[PDB]
């Protein structure tokens, strides 16, 4: 998951 | 020194007198740290993101010391699930895109074409993916979860997806979904042959  | 993406591009970095860990994030406009002990007054404030927003508490005038490169602004600190170095200060670090160079007083947007459709998109080497904004895509997909600054959102993910990026053509994993922006994540930074450079 995640992504900034 | 250059940087490429195959890897997050996390740097050492020392502010408040305590040594820490972050990810050169072009996708942020700017810095957030996780939480820590900083001196001085800050002031309430909300930021944005994947997942949502998250209370941040501002400080502004921090002496921040990325990889060796000093460098002086506004620090955000709140319930970030990463450390990243935003664009506020990797512009006082002389930090450039490269794939055609691009500094980062502007957030680097760049065109792409997806599903014979043209959009627009943010070259993210804070994100492992893409993801973009709902959309009408071709072929078949899996349901999926990804976490962001304010929490998670429900996705799509798309395989073998062809794209093109500033006319550069790519092929990989594509997730869409609630997410702010479009943003072009490292799984396809690393076709196109993009570093970070300062």
């Amino acid at each position: 998951s995640q992504n900034y | 020194p250059q940087v490429t993406l195959w890897q997050r591009p996390l740097v050492t970095i020392k502010i408040g007198g305590q040594l820490k860990e972050a990810l050169l994030d072009t996708g942020a406009d700017d810095t957030v740290l996780e939480e820590m002990s900083l001196p001085g007054r800050w002031k309430p404030k909300m930021i944005g993101g994947i997942g949502g927003f998250i209370k941040v508490r501002q400080y502004d005038q921090i002496l921040i010391e990325i990889c060796g490169h000093k460098a002086i602004g506004t620090v955000l600190v709140g319930p970030t699930p990463v450390n990243i170095i935003g664009r506020n200060l990797l512009t006082q670090i002389g930090m450039t895109l490269n794939f055609p160079q691009v500094t980062l007083w502007q957030r680097p947007l760049v065109t792409i074409k997806i599903g014979g459709q043209l959009k627009e998109a943010l070259l993210d080497t804070g994100a492992d993916d893409t993801v973009l904004e709902e959309m009408s895509l071709p072929g078949r997909w899996k349901p999926k979860m990804i976490g962001g600054i304010g929490g998670f959102i429900k996705v799509r993910q798309y395989d073998q997806i062809l794209i093109e990026i500033c006319g550069h053509k790519a092929i990989g994993t594509v997730l869409v979904g609630p997410t702010p922006v479009n943003i072009i994540g490292r799984n396809l930074l690393t076709q196109i042959g993009a570093t970070l450079n300062f």
